[PDB]
């Protein structure tokens, strides 16, 4: 069978607030930078897939342009690369140079932003969605006692309600930057206490960084990589009304969670 | 034997019941760059049944044969009757309910080949408790024209829904707002492409987790979304496990 090893495949890549790789200008040259930009159909944001580890536009391979982090990420000359490791693509999307272990990051959320090899802190910045759906997912979080989560106090805070079908800050709208976003208003991401007392999750404007960053992990967890931990309900208990980054443990069901599209 | 009876068949209940049937499922899987179980494979014909007990409202019981290679049903016991399906495994008729009076069913355990000779699809037949209970009836009697609607509703109800937590959430949204519904193309597209998926989702470690060829899973909203790699939660935090399919 030669349907196992598909020779390549040709698609996009997603990222901070939803916005796509691409290379500036469709430019050809060695060393031409690759930037945050508006998706569309274009092909110098066409990334084709291959098994020597490469990931190509407009002909030539993405690549680090340094060693050190802060600099930017490039297209280049693939026979360069003639005895090079590559990329490599970790389940939570962190695209990494398997050499100097520097990751895809854009160091802010605007059009025409340098892409740049940094390392990895595990940021909401440093999350990609490779594929060409880059549209973010509308749908329901169900979690512990069949609930649903629930945007509250005017978007600044979350928990558990009973699932009503029309009721509009039920609904989530899944990122390509990692992010779990308010529906009526994607300004707003959830997000891990940055308070050093509390362990609570909240709601706050979306800023590239660790506490935004959800991978929804095929163990039933939603899981922060970068704090190493998962969301659980407090106590266990849905009344209390607070959802809480906690170490991952089999004990109850609290950090068991269902995606609902 | 894992039980699901009617009498007892709560949110909790099913999803308990779905919980399990998932982790026998998986004894033995083997797992790649995903982490989403992959079935066993080559299975001796004497272990590669798993067997499931379904009781109505009259305190009466179909055990189910279920392949632990493709979690489908083989054949299923009644009493002391047992019916198998044409495509089943040859060898399944000496290994599974050996000591009833055997049928062969004259058909495939495929919901093409139910679809067929049934005379109904999936798309107008009715979902829930209701009518889980109505499919075990139907089955232990073995009233034949009732038989490919019944098998419709248990291999959606049970097998499709360990496949696929959406499907799992699915039947418990009608458990708890006590109300039917038929599957929407969302469902039937998972239930379509479940065969399909596991082979591009394990090709895909060649590729750094990006498929061979795109699979349409559609919305609640009816719009289809391309899932042509492993970085979609809504085949992550869905497909509970998949068939074996590459090296
Ligand atoms: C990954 O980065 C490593 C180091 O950053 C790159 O390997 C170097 O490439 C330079 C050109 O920029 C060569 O002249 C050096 O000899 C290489 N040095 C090392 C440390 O091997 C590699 O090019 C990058 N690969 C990709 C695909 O990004
Ligand atoms: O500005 C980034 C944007 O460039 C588009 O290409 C332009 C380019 O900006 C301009 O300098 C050149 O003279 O014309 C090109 C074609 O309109 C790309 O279409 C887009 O993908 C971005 O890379
Ligand atoms: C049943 O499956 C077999 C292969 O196992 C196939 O040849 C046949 O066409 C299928 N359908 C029917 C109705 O027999």
């Amino acid at each position: 069978n030669e349907q196992c090893s598909p020779q390549q495949r040709t698609t996009r890549i997603s990222g901070r607030d939803g916005l796509c790789v691409d290379v500036y200008g469709a430019l050809t040259a060695d060393g031409s930078r690759v930037i945050l930009y508006p998706c569309g159909q274009q092909q110098n944001q066409q990334w084709t897939f291959y098994p020597d580890n490469t990931i190509r536009s407009l002909g030539k391979c993405l690549a680090t342009s340094a060693l050190s982090s802060g600099s930017n990420v490039v297209i280049t000359n693939c026979d360069y690369l003639r005895y090079d490791d590559g990329w490599m693509v970790s389940s939570s999307g962190t695209m990494m140079n398997k050499s100097s272990h520097l990751v895809l990051t854009a160091n802010a959320a605007t059009s025409r932003t340098n892409l740049t090899g940094e390392n990895n802190v595990f940021a909401a910045k440093q999350a990609w969605r490779i594929g060409n759906y880059v549209e973010p997912i509308v749908t329901t979080i169900i979690g512990l006692r069949h609930m649903c989560l629930e945007a509250t106090d005017n978007d600044t805070n979350v928990w558990l309600e009973s699932c009503v079908k029309n009721k509009t800050k039920q609904y989530w709208a899944l990122y390509s930057d990692d992010t779990i976003r308010v529906n009526n208003n994607r300004n707003l991401c959830v997000s891990s206490s940055t308070d050093s007392s509390s362990k609570l999750i909240v709601i706050r404007r979306c800023d590239g960084s660790i506490n935004q960053r959800w991978v929804f992990t095929p163990q039933g967890t939603i899981s922060n990589p970068g704090y190493e931990a998962v969301m659980d309900v407090a106590q266990n208990d849905v009344y209390l009304k607070k959802i809480v980054l906690s170490s991952a443990t089999d004990k109850g069901n609290g950090q068991q969670w269902t995606v609902f599209y | 034997n894992l039980s699901l009876s009617q009498s007892n068949f709560s949110a909790d209940t099913y999803k308990s019941f779905i919980k399990n049937l998932r982790k026998q499922l998986t004894i033995g899987a083997s797992y790649g760059s995903a982490g989403i179980p992959i079935l066993k494979h080559s299975v001796p014909i004497c272990e590669r049944f798993l067997l499931v007990d379904l009781t109505n409202g009259d305190n009466e019981t179909i055990t189910l044969a279920i392949n632990v290679e493709d979690a489908g049903f083989a054949a299923y016991r009644a009493a002391d009757r047992s019916y198998f399906f044409q495509n089943a495994p040859p060898i399944a008729s000496y290994v599974i309910f050996t000591d009833t009076n055997q049928n062969i069913m004259n058909f495939n355990n495929t919901f093409e080949s139910i679809e067929i000779v049934g005379g109904t699809t999936r798309s107008e037949t009715p979902l829930g408790i209701m009518h889980f209970e109505a499919s075990i009836f139907h089955l232990f009697v073995h009233d034949e024209n009732y038989v490919p609607t019944s098998f419709l509703v248990l291999i959606q109800m049970v097998l499709e829904a360990a496949k696929f937590k959406f499907i799992e959430q699915k039947v418990i949204h009608s458990i708890m707002d006590m109300e039917d519904f038929t599957p929407g193309l969302a469902m039937l597209s998972l239930e379509e492409n479940w065969t399909q998926l596991s082979l591009q989702l394990q090709a895909s470690e060649s590729l750094n987790g990006v498929f061979g060829d795109s699979v349409s899973l559609y919305n609640s909203m009816d719009e289809p979304i391309g899932v042509d790699s492993m970085y979609y939660p809504i085949l992550t935090a869905n497909m509970a496990f998949q068939l074996y399919q590459c090296p």
